RNA sequence: UACCUGGUUGAUCCUGCCAGUAGUCAUAUGCUUGUCUCAAAGAUUAAGCCAUGCAUGUGCAAGUAUGAACCAAUUUGAACUGUGAAACUGCGAAUGGCUCAUUAAAUCAGUUAUAGUUUGUUUGAUGGUACGUGCUACUCGGAUAACCGUAGUAAUUCUAGAGCUAAUACGUGCAACAAACCCCGACUUCUGGGAGGGGCGCAUUUAUUAGAUAAAUCCGAUGAUUCAUGAUAACUCGACGGAUCGCACGGCCUUCGUGCCGGCGACGCAUCAUUCAAAUUUCUGCCCUAUCAACUUUCGAUGGUAGGAUAGGGGCCUACCAUGGUGGUGACGGGUGACGGAGAAUUAGGGUUCGAUUCCGGAGAGGGAGCCUGAGAAACGGCUAC
RNA sequence: CCGGCAUCGCGCUCCUAGCCCGGCAUCGUUACUUUGAAGAAAUUAGAGUGCUCAAAGCAAGCCAUCGCUCUGGAUACAUUAGCAUGGGAUAACAUCAUAGGA
RNA sequence: CCCGUCGCUCCUACCGAUUGAAUGGUCCGGUGAAGUGUUCGGAUCGCGGCGACGGACGUCGCG
RNA sequence: GCUCUGAGGACUGACAGUCGACUC
């Protein structure tokens, strides 16, 4: 049965620590500031920003 | 039915090798032929692997035997078996089997040798002054039937075909008959 | 299993044949022919998916069996038939011809030709010695057998046929100095002249290449495949004189390509 | 003669003994001459191997046996059987968690032919045949005492 | 995101575990669900059982049609013209597809090998003599389905008999020089001969022989071969060497005679090469267990020889001889809720666990065993037995 | 960073072999490391591309978006075992005092 | 603070006469379907030679 | 039961000559 051959994955990862004030105030005023539906989708861009942090990671650690 | 699979054998440590195949065709093995000597010559056919043909040789008494040593090539008649190295029961029963010493007629032999006006002499001086005929093959012209190796395959060919002995071989082998 | 598997999905279709991986479960799988089916690529990848003349199976079963295709000089009804390097197809109708060509990347390209260039191919021989009666014969990678063969002509040499007296025209002598064009490998594509043959008792011989703008390569005897005596190849390259570049220059030549327009 | 141990009349295939017209340097395995080969890859035939009396259909410069494959060096575990030898090829083994490594071993059977002769541990070259029964596909090629 | 927090105490600092926190392309279920894309879904237990219906058949210009139909329909010679169902012959059904029961150096993976082998086909090349006393080939057979007709049985792609008719089914049989080369050889003249005439396609089997050197007229390959291959003597109750089928008409009389002709194709037969393969195979690599320290060996266990069998190597089997092989670097045995792998989850690095599953390899068809047809099956959408 | 070079570089007859000449074969093994070959695809990373984004996919883009042009469909990894070149510190195995040495 | 014997209730495993039982595999031995191969075998079926006979026969042709 | 095959020795001059009742 191909169409079983299409890839797909995930866009987050729930945070580790699920209840600290620090992280959860940062989350608000993140959520608050640019309107969101919900805090998966701030959770989204730190996925995707952490791809490419340690893409570049890797790279800074060659020559 | 039989086979030629390892799977059967032990390990080298002599662990026992479980079966985990059904048998498969590659790997038949076939029930011998068992040679005769007789004079109802009949080899049959078997149809194996790629549709060729296989010509198993059941019994057969005309064969063709060569003669290195002079080079000549003759058909002859099978008189018998006297000599196998693998087994006695071979001999007693009469296996035409490769490697077996049979003996044979020294019908054509004895006439080629007789082959070989003005031209014909003028041939037969150029040779005979060449000839070497080993007493122990000359004796045995006399005797009328001559010790020949089998070296075909019958079950396989369905053929019996050899050669001659002749010098070591020939020495080697008569001294075990005595 | 018990027999010949006649069926090729999709995903085991190998890496240059470029074909998707979501368009069916199944790859043309080349019938039993003249190229090894691993190197190799059928009328249908020629037809459909690169030339774009059918759009489906049937369109190119229609496109075959008209005979419209032509096969090394002569007229092919099958559909999976494995050509090869160096083999032409023309298409009389439109009076247009294609000799199949690697790239640097490993992949077939369809590189025109004149008529002139051609009416006659090349390929190498795999193998010189006799048969029946003493004569001798070649046999080549292409399945092509040639009989009384030049007695200069040895084992890894290369030929010209004609395909009209059909038998050789010229032959070069696979040595040091001339050009080849590896087809197998990842240095594949890749045209150069040999500096260097080191032999080994035992197993493959490797040659070492140089592509004409310095970078030098090697590859053992089997994907070597000599095209023309020195530098001067006998068949017309493809758009990329042969010559396999780093993926910084991919780059450079596309801002330079967006750069002018 | 010495060598003829058998109930069979131990010969070499296609050579032709009795032969009437006879001389001795024509090419080895012609004429009546003793057949022997040179297996390649670099090795050379044994003197006594050129000059020997001993029939083996299994030597590689006397018999039937083509040397192709691979070739390994070990060194003689036993030396106990007619006409064959245990290489024992001692190596070692990468254990990828502790970065280190950790010696292993394969007892190969080789088989010697007579014009080789090894002591008990001695070095050996062998190169693969064809299987030559159920747990021998190497001929001894060289051996160093 | 390379992270820690609650619990032993009157409190304190620890070893330390219990609990917490997060993820699963990891399963079940609870509660809830408005939209678009995407898509796993009787694997875990029971590789236990199956109603039913389907899943492999097949026709081109090119094998066989007034055996019965359809369309053109005849000047009533000759067509079965053209379309055809049915059936015979050919080919395929050995692929796909499902599942993971078996199986722990075994299957499998990387990488080897075949000079130790079989291969329908595709692609390319190739093809003397069949007897004639080698003096250029010497003749055309019934019986058979479908159809007709007459039956058994309760019966089913269960079955008997009569009557027609075909072949690319079956069975026969015309063969191409010089005969090059080979062996016997009358008489001639003496021969280093002339030779008048008598026996020689290719495949199979066997044996002798060639397959050439080195610095002061030799000539193929491989790392390596008695190799490729040639010649010769024969051998075989020879498979083989065409009694086959389509359109397109078109130069020109030798008796103007479908006249001498000759092309484009199909199908097919054998050898070699190639290709799709396989089979066997070499090194190295697998989890827990020592409350698994000895295992294998009469009956193949390790080897040798001789042989049989196979497509082929091989204790694959037999006869004889030898007593060997393996083992603390874990043999043998035992467990696995163990098919192997590519890979999946988690991952700072190292690792830990998993891998029924759609890609590859293997295995299996309720359990075993044995076989025919065929290039290919120890086949189960084939048979035979329990 | 190296090519190439002298000192107090055991030989070369054979290929590569200079305008008498660098840089040539056979007469200890490996382990280590470097470079290369060959490494099934899907997966993993990674490029390109406005499926609307996205998970994806392997497409797709301008012409006067009028009788076709420009094309792509990369690369990376792949622990071990095996094959090969160069390095020869580090460490094993092996071994010239009977001289059977050169 | 705290230790053990004993008494009562409940859970878990242990030894246990019972030639205990069931399930499943393995080896040896007995019998042994069927297939394959083979030795004989020969129901019928093909030039139906000849008698030069009057579609009929024996001597037959080998397969 | 019958017919065989093989192994196991002595004396005399790794071979040759003669002999040998028994066991497997
Ligand atoms: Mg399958
Ligand atoms: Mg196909
Ligand atoms: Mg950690
Ligand atoms: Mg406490
Ligand atoms: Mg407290
Ligand atoms: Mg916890
Ligand atoms: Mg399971
Ligand atoms: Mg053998
Ligand atoms: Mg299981
Ligand atoms: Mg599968
Ligand atoms: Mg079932
Ligand atoms: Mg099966
Ligand atoms: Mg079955
Ligand atoms: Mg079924």
């Amino acid at each position: 049965h191909v169409n079983f051959y299409r890839n797909y994955g995930k866009t987050f990862k729930k945070p580790r620590r699920p209840y600290e004030k620090e992280r959860l105030d940062a989350e608000l005023k993140l959520v608050g500031e640019y309107g969101l539906r919900c805090k998966r989708e701030l959770w989204r861009v730190q996925y995707a920003l952490s791809r490419i942090r340690n893409a570049a990671r890797h790279l800074l650690t060659l020559d | 039915g039989i086979s030629r699979d390892s799977m059967h054998k032990r390990r080298a440590t002599g662990g026992k090798q479980k079966a985990w195949r059904k048998k498969r065709k590659y790997e038949l093995g076939r029930q011998p032929a068992n040679t005769k000597l007789s004079s109802n010559k009949t080899v049959r056919r078997v149809r194996v692997r790629g549709g060729n043909v296989k010509w198993r040789a059941l019994r057969l008494d005309t064969g063709n035997f060569s003669w290195g040593s002079e080079a000549v090539t003759r058909k002859t008649r099978l008189l018998d078996v006297v000599y196998n190295s693998s087994n006695n029961e071979l001999v007693r029963t009469q296996t035409l089997v490769k490697n077996a010493i049979v003996q044979v007629d020294a019908a054509p032999f004895k006439q080629w040798y007789l082959t070989h006006s003005n031209n014909v002499q003028r041939k037969l001086e150029k040779r005979q002054q060449g000839r070497t005929l080993d007493s122990h093959i000359e004796e045995q012209f006399s005797g009328g039937r001559l010790l020949a190796c089998i070296s075909s395959r019958p079950g396989q060919c369905g053929r019996a075909d050899g050669y001659i002995l002749e010098g070591k071989e020939l020495e080697f082998y008569m001294r075990k008959l005595q | 299993a018990r027999g010949l598997k006649k069926h090729l999905k999709r995903l085991n279709a190998p890496s240059h044949w470029m074909l998707d991986k979501l368009g069916g479960a199944f790859a043309p799988k080349p019938s039993s022919g003249p190229h090894k089916a691993r190197e190799c690529l059928p009328l249908i990848l020629i037809l459909r998916n690169r030339l774009k003349y059918a759009l489906t199976y049937r369109e190119v079963q229609s496109i075959l069996m008209q005979r419209h295709i032509m096969v090394d000089g002569k007229v092919r009804t099958d559909k999976t038939y494995p050509a090869g390097f160096m083999d032409i197809i023309s298409i009389p109708k439109t009076g247009e011809n294609y000799r199949l060509l690697y790239d640097t990347k490993g992949r077939f390209r369809l590189h025109s030709v004149r008529d002139e260039d051609a009416k006659f191919k090349l390929c190498k021989v795999r193998s010189v010695q006799f048969g029946q009666k003493g004569i001798p014969y070649l046999n080549t990678y292409d399945g092509r057998t040639i009989r009384y063969p030049d007695p200069l002509i040895k084992a890894n040499d290369t030929i010209k046929l004609d395909l009209e007296t059909n038998k050789i025209v010229d032959f070069i002598k696979f040595d040091v100095g001339n050009v080849v064009m590896v087809t197998g490998g990842r240095n594949t594509g890749r045209v150069g002249v040999i500096k260097n043959r080191e032999k080994h008792k035992g197993t493959f011989e490797t040659i070492h290449v140089e592509d004409a703008q310095g970078h030098q390569f090697a590859t053992r005897l089997g994907n070597v495949f000599t095209i023309g005596k020195g530098t001067k190849p006998w068949v017309s390259l493809p758009k990329g004189k042969g010559i396999k570049l780093t993926i910084i220059e991919e780059q450079r030549k596309r801002d330079a390509a967006a750069q002018a327009a | 003669m010495a060598e003829q141990t058998e109930k069979s009349f131990l010969k070499q295939p296609k050579v032709f003994l009795s032969t009437k017209k006879a001389d001795k340097a024509k090419r080895p395995g012609k004429a009546g001459n003793r057949f022997w080969k040179s297996v390649g890859l670099g090795f050379k035939t044994p003197r006594e191997a050129i000059d020997g009396t001993y029939i083996d259909k299994k030597c590689p410069f006397t018999g039937t046996v083509a040397i192709r494959g691979r070739i390994i060096a070990g060194t003689c575990h036993s030396a106990k059987m007619n006409r064959t030898i245990i290489v024992r090829r001692n190596y070692l083994h990468f254990v990828k968690k502790y970065q280190r490594y950790e010696k292993r071993h394969s007892n190969i059977p080789a088989h010697i032919s007579p014009c080789f002769r090894v002591k008990e541990g001695d070095h050996v070259i062998i190169g693969q045949c064809r299987p030559l029964s159920k747990t021998v596909r190497f001929n001894v090629l060289k051996v160093v005492p």
